């Protein structure tokens, strides 16, 4: 549920030592009154909202991949070329040298350039009334009327938590030399 | 007012649905820069050349004309090109395709004027499309097969660059 | 009242957001002393030359014409190694392109004498890609942004070739600190 | 009253022209926008230019491979220059200017082709990346990223 005035909206501040700015409208999902540096006063809110959502989804996929590749789950035949170890950095370097990550880079960049760049440009220019992070992708049909929130808010919160989790896991792998779990 | 193929993007203004294969797919707005008649002529020419090249790669894998094996030897796909530049075949091919493409240039500029549909050379000597509906069905099939053969011939020549097998030989040997 | 690019300076006069790329950035007051049409024509010309020049500095390393004289990967060697009569022909052809393309109005007193002459509008549209009205302002903005980026990039590549004696891409692959 | 670099001759006391033609919107493929005579863009517009470029590209193909091709006994062809084509009836000038005089490819050592890049005049392409990677290279490949990484790791 949208819980405007409890979880989002005007008047909600989760870290009350930094007062809620007047710049935040409360329309954006995840607006919980945290802008100490006042960035919302001068940036375009739609662009940074879509950037936060895309960074969050990338960090979710990164967390899922890091945990399944550091625990030991692998595809059939995937261990041989990419090394029978569990260290994510060496997995990156081996899969680059194999050519897998160039192929991933090519297709992710093709997806980014072909529809992502026009979606961001038309969304910012005001030609489609497209919302940030809305790429119209609902294959399984799980949000129809619950899209207002209990889908958006939980996604952005898990995105931010995934960002913090992936950063923590990477810097632990740097300092310790051993992957998580 | 949204694109049918890419539902989160707007319908391009140069696209209308009249041309065969129009599903509102122009996310990068190439039709906003170039003329749609020039673009459709280019798409049909690329597609028809790619259908011919795909069918040629398949049939030259399957069999060879009499006498080509002596001059060429065991050279296949793009590897014949340089050899057949030293021989006189491709110079003849370029000469007659250039002769056809002069009138192709006149037809394309006539289309850019706006008195002729792009890719309409009125070449139907067997009169296949008598009623307009079958004409529409062949137009959609032609543009879809042309795009599919563009991708296919790209895959075939780059797979030849990787393994040097051939589109049917690579199927018959991993 | 303040410049948007430089917020501690007042907005430069005759700059009102009409031209493409106008963010009010003129701290030295060049537009207060010289006319904006000549400045825009000069900016577009420097930017377009630097677009072609940056593209050349990147392309000549990967792709060469046949012959010994065109085999220098570093562009400052290709300036000297190329045949001299060809480069003098290039100079003369650039002079002719300047002469006819500006329609014999070449100076600071006769270019823009015709009121229909627009800064950077030489009438050049060989494939007529500008036949669309709402694209136009974005197109000029993209052109001037590409030109500015190309100016800064080409300056950096030429002086880094001077420092390193290396062609740009292999200088990025074979980097040696100063 | 007279802005610097304004470009108006009346502002500089320069002899003016008075006559300033309007700028038409008609465009030519290989030409330039500007004032023209009536009838000009209809005879020599984009259609004419493209047709003449097509005809020139078509006629380039016999011109690039210019020569006297002669069959030998084994059926092979010997290509010899038009400069040896002799004429009976112009006095002491047996050798005459030919089509190869106007297009002297062999004089410059240029192996012309019908698409003007030849076998001995091929465009030279070479990969500048030297067969190494962007980062983590051990050998003769020290990239900018490797220099950054060593600068942090010291
Ligand atoms: C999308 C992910 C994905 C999937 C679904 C598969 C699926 C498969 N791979 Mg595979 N692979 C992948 C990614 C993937 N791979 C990647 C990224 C690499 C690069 C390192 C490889 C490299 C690779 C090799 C080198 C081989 C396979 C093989 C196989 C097959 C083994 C099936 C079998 O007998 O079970 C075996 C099940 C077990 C041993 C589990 C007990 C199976 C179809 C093998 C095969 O025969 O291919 C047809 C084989 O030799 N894969
Ligand atoms: C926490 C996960 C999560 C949640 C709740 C949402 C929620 C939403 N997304 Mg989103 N998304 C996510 C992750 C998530 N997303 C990621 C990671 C990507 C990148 C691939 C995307 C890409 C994406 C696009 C491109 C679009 C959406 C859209 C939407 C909206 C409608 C669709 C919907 O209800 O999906 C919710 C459905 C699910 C979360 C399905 C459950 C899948 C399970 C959890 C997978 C589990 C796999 C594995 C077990 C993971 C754990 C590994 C670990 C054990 C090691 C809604 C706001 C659409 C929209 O309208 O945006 C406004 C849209 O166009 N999302
Ligand atoms: C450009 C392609 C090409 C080339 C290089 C040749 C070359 C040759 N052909 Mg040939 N041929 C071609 C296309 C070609 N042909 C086509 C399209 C046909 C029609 C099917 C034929 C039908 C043909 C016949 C019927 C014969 C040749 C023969 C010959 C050889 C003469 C000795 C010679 C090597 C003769 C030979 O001895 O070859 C075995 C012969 O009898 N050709
Ligand atoms: C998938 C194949 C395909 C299809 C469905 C069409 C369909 C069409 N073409 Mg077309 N064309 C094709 C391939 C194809 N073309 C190729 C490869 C070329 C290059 C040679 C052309 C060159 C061409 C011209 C120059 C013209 C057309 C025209 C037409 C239209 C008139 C109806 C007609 O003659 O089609 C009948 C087509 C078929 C029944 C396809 C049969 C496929 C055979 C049996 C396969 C043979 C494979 C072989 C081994 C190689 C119609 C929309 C005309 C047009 O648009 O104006 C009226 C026109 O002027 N086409
Ligand atoms: C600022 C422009 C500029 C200048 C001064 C040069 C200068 C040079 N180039 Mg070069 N080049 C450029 C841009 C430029 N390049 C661009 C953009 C490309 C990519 C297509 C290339 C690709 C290139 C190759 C592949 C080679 C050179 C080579 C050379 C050298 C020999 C001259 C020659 O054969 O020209 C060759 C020129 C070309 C092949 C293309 C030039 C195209 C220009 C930009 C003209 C287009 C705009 C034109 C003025 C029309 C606009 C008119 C309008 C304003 C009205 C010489 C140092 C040769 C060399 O020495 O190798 C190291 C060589 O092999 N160039
Ligand atoms: C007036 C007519 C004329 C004549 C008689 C010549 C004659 C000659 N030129 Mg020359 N040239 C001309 C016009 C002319 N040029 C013009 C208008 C330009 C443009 C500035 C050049 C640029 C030029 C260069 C840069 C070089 C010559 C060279 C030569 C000599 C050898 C050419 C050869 O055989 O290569 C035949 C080979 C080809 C035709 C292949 C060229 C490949 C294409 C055209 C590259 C694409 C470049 C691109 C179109 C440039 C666009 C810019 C342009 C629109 C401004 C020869 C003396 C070369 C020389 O001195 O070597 C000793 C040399 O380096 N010329
Ligand atoms: C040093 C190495 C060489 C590198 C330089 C390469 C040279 C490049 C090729 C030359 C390209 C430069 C163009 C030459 C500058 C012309 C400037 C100009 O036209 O200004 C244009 C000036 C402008 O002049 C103004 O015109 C006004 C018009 O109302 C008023 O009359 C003003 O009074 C008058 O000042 O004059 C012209 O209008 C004259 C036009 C002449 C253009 C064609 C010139 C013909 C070429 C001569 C060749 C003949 C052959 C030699 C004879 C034997
Ligand atoms: C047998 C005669 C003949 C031939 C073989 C021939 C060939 C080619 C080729 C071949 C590759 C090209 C590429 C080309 C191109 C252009 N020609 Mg053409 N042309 C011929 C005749 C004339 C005449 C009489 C005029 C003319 C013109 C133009 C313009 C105009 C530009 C503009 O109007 O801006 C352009 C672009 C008119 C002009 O302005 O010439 C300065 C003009 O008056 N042409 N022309
Ligand atoms: C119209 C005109 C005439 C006409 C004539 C014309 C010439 C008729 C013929 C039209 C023909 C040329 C159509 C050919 C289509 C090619 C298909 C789409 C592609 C396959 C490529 C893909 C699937 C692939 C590949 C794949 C990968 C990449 C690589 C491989 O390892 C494997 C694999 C092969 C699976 C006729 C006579 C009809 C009469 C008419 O009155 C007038
Ligand atoms: C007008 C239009 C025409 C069109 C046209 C023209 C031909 C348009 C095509 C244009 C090209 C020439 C644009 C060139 C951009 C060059 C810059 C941006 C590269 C900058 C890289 C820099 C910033 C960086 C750099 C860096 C430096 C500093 C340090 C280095 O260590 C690394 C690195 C290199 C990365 C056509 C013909 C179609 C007809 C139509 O009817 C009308
Ligand atoms: C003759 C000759 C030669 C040659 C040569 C030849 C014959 C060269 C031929 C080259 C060809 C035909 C290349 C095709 C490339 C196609 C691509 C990249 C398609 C990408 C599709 C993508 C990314 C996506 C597609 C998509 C997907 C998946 C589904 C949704 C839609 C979409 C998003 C569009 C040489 C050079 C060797 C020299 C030799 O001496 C002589």
């Amino acid at each position: 549920l949208y819980k405007d005035g409890k979880m989002q909206g005007k008047g909600v501040n989760i870290i009350p030592v930094f007062a809620r700015p007047d710049s935040l409208d409360g329309t954006i999902p995840g607006d919980q009154g945290f802008d100490p540096f006042g960035f919302s006063s001068w940036v375009n809110m739609k662009f940074v909202s879509e950037a936060e959502i895309k960074h969050g989804r990338l960090a979710m996929l990164a967390f899922a991949g890091i945990m399944v590749e550091s625990i030991g789950i692998s595809f059939p035949g995937a261990t041989s070329i990419l090394g029978d170890s569990k260290d994510i950095f060496e997995i990156h370097n081996k899969a680059v040298e194999s050519g897998a990550m160039g192929q991933i880079l090519l297709w992710v960049g093709f997806i980014e350039a072909c529809v992502g760049v026009p979606a961001m440009n038309e969304m910012l220019s005001g030609e489609t009334s497209r919302m940030p992070g809305d790429f119209g992708f609902d294959p399984l049909g799980l949000g129809k009327g619950d899209k207002l929130a209990r889908k958006q808010l939980v996604e952005v919160t898990n995105g931010r938590l995934a960002m913090l989790a992936v950063s923590g896991i990477v810097h632990h792998t740097i300092i310790t030399g051993k992957g998580p779990l | 007012a949204m694109s049918d193929s890419v539902p989160f993007l707007k319908q391009p203004e140069a696209l209308d649905g009249s041309m065969a294969g129009d599903v509102g797919f122009d996310p990068l707005g190439f039709s906003s820069i170039g003329d749609i008649n020039f673009l459709r002529e280019a798409e049909l020419k690329h597609g028809r050349i790619a259908m011919l090249a795909a069918a040629g790669s398949i049939a030259q894998d399957i069999f060879t004309f009499p006498g080509v094996s002596k001059v060429v030897g065991t050279a296949k796909m793009t590897g014949v090109h340089d050899i057949l530049v030293k021989q006189g075949a491709m110079g003849q091919l370029l000469l007659w395709l250039s002769f056809l493409e002069v009138f192709g240039t006149i037809a394309l500029l006539e289309t850019l004027d706006g008195k002729r549909a792009p890719g309409d050379f009125k070449f139907d000597p067997l009169n296949f499309s008598k009623n307009p509906e079958t004409f529409k069905r062949y137009q959609l099939a032609e543009i879809k097969n042309g795009r599919l053969a563009m991708m296919g011939v790209g895959g075939m020549v780059h797979g030849y660059f990787i393994t040097g097998k051939g589109p049917l030989e690579l199927l018959g040997n991993f | 009242a303040k410049s948007k690019a430089v917020p501690f300076l007042s907005q430069p006069e005759a700059l009102d957001g009409s031209m493409a790329g106008d963010v009010g950035f003129d701290p030295f007051g060049f537009s207060s002393n010289f006319d904006l049409k000549w400045l825009r024509e000069a900016e577009l010309k420097h930017g377009r030359i630097c677009m072609l020049a940056a593209t050349g500095c990147l392309v000549q390393e990967v792709v060469h014409l046949p012959g010994e004289a065109f085999s220098q990967k570093m562009a400052l060697n290709a300036w000297a190694a190329a045949p001299r009569g060809g480069m003098i022909s290039i100079l003369v052809a650039i002079g002719l392109i300047e002469l006819i393309s500006n329609r014999f109005a070449l100076t600071a007193t006769d270019m823009f004498a015709n009121p229909n002459r627009v800064p950077g509008d030489l009438g050049f549209d060989p494939l007529s890609l500008g036949g669309n009205g709402a694209n136009r302002a974005r197109m000029e903005l993209a052109e001037i942004t590409h030109g500015r980026a190309a100016m800064m990039g080409f300056s950096g590549m030429v002086h880094q070739m001077l420092v390193s004696k290396q062609a740009p891409i292999e200088q990025l692959m074979h980097f040696k600190a100063v | 009253a007279a802005v610097g670099f304004s470009g108006v001759p009346s502002q500089f006391g320069r002899p003016e022209s008075g006559v300033y033609p309007a700028e038409p919107s008609e465009q030519t493929f290989l030409g330039m926008r500007g004032p023209r005579a009536p009838g000009h863009r209809e005879n020599f517009g984009g259609k004419h230019t493209a047709t003449m470029l097509a005809i020139a590209a078509l006629l380039w193909q016999p011109v690039s491979e210019a020569g006297m091709y002669r069959m030998q006994g084994d059926g092979s062809l010997t290509k010899t220059s038009f400069n040896e084509f002799e004429v009976p009836g112009f006095g002491n000038a047996k050798k005459v200017p030919t089509i190869e005089s106007l297009f002297p490819f062999s004089s410059k050592g240029f192996d012309a082709s019908p698409v003007l890049f030849g076998k001995n005049s091929m465009i030279v392409v070479e990969d500048p990346r030297d067969g190494c990677g962007a980062y983590a290279n051990s050998g003769s490949c020290h990239t900018f990223l490797d220099e950054i990484g060593d600068a942090l790791k010291a």
